């Protein structure tokens, strides 16, 4: 009856991920928030007008 | 003192209680408060190590050359097999084995052991 | 020297493209198979360490080793 | 015990016993991954062929 | 218990992992009073046998 408590899991997979993960996760939305969402195209791309 | 006449019928329990998450994976999402087992076993041995990275009987009764039974057998230095009319001709063209394609050297033994285990009787 | 330039600065270096495999190499196929030029939850990467899926990139062995040894033994770059 | 002693007669067996490390390596401290990686590339050498592949590929996560 | 519990892991565990309560001293509990917890002379109760053991 441990339903009392409210807890849970999804069945799938390892959950919680690695902290390395994390910084790769957060260090693009930091670049992504300060560029103001614009994608700034590599340099051999050959040129969706800039900012 | 339970009663004297009865006969109670086994009812199997078939259903293990193994936490399916942790049998296969070996981590379970619940944790130590997971309500099962978290026992966890695996198969037998199941697999072949091949890398491609990196009664048998071999011996053929007719010939390879003949097609036909042996008759005055020969001995390679593999355990190829002819006859003496066999080998000597296959070298007038060939440099190695009609089958490996292995150095003969033209060497060539006399193969009674072939007419032995071509016997009945063996040697 | 006499360039306070540093030797390697910008103006050419600017322009140079990224790496294009030699062409022996290229016919192993792999460019195919990992795109590098130029995706993953965070809870879908989490879920492949603990299933995980074998047999990613389908390579074959026997050709990769002919490319280096048999067919391109004299392979030898161009300039 | 284990390099010491044959494999085909570990009372165990291996293939009983490898799969109850796995979830060791994830116990931090030392001492206990150390002995325990020291322990799993053992059976890497001396018996591959037990866990399946999709085991030792849980245990290069 | 109230040895090790502190460096079981940090940042690691999951919701489950981290709030809920574990079985494990309830099972303590109830294999060390299994043979009353588990006896025959009940008044109401059907046998069964675990899978491959001899256990009613
Ligand atoms: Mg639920
Ligand atoms: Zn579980
Ligand atoms: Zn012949
Ligand atoms: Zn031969």
């Amino acid at each position: 009856m441990n339903y009392l408590e409210g807890v849970g899991s999804k069945k799938g997979g390892g959950g919680i991920a690695s902290e390395s993960q994390f910084n790769l996760q957060r260090r693009k939305e930091v670049e992504s928030l300060l560029s103001k969402g614009e994608n700034v195209p590599y340099t051999f791309q050959d040129e969706q007008v800039r900012s | 003192n339970q009663p004297t006449n009865i006969r109670t019928t086994v009812l199997m329990d078939f259903q293990p209680d193994v936490c399916k998450d942790y049998k296969q994976t070996g981590y379970c999402g619940y944790g130590d408060s997971c309500k099962f087992l978290h026992s966890r076993d695996d198969f037998k041995t199941g697999w072949k190590l091949n890398q491609e990275w990196n009664d048998l009987e071999k011996i053929p009764f007719k010939c390879t050359l003949c097609k036909e039974d042996y008759k005055s057998p020969v001995v390679t230095n593999c355990g190829h097999y002819f006859c003496g009319s066999c080998f000597a001709k296959d070298m007038k063209k060939g440099t190695k084995c009609f089958i490996c394609h292995k150095e003969t050297h033209g060497s060539a033994k006399v193969a009674s052991d072939l007419q032995k285990m071509l016997n009945k009787r063996k040697s | 020297w006499q360039s306070k330039k540093e030797y390697l600065s910008g103006r050419s270096l600017l322009g140079k493209r990224p790496f294009e495999l030699p062409d022996i190499i290229k016919k192993t196929n792999i460019e195919q198979m990992r795109s590098t030029l130029p995706e993953k939850s965070l809870k879908e990467a989490s879920r492949a360490r603990v299933q995980p899926k074998m047999g990613a990139l389908d390579l074959d062995y026997k050709k990769l080793h002919d490319v280096f040894f048999k067919i391109g033994a004299n392979w030898k770059p161009d300039h | 015990i284990t390099s010491v002693m044959d494999l085909d007669k570990l009372q165990p067996p291996i293939n009983q016993i490898l799969p109850t490390l796995t979830p060791i390596l994830r116990n931090k401290h030392r001492k206990v991954e150390v002995n325990t990686i020291k322990f799993v590339g053992l059976i890497g050498k001396l018996a591959p062929t037990y866990a399946p592949p999709k085991e030792w590929m849980r245990i290069c996560f | 218990a109230s040895g090790f519990e502190d460096s079981m892991q940090f940042k690691k565990l999951t919701h489950a992992q981290r709030t809920g309560l574990s079985q494990i001293p309830n099972r303590r509990f109830t294999l060390w009073w299994s043979p009353t917890i588990n006896r025959a002379n009940v008044y109401v109760g059907f046998l069964v046998q675990l899978d491959l053991t001899g256990i009613f």
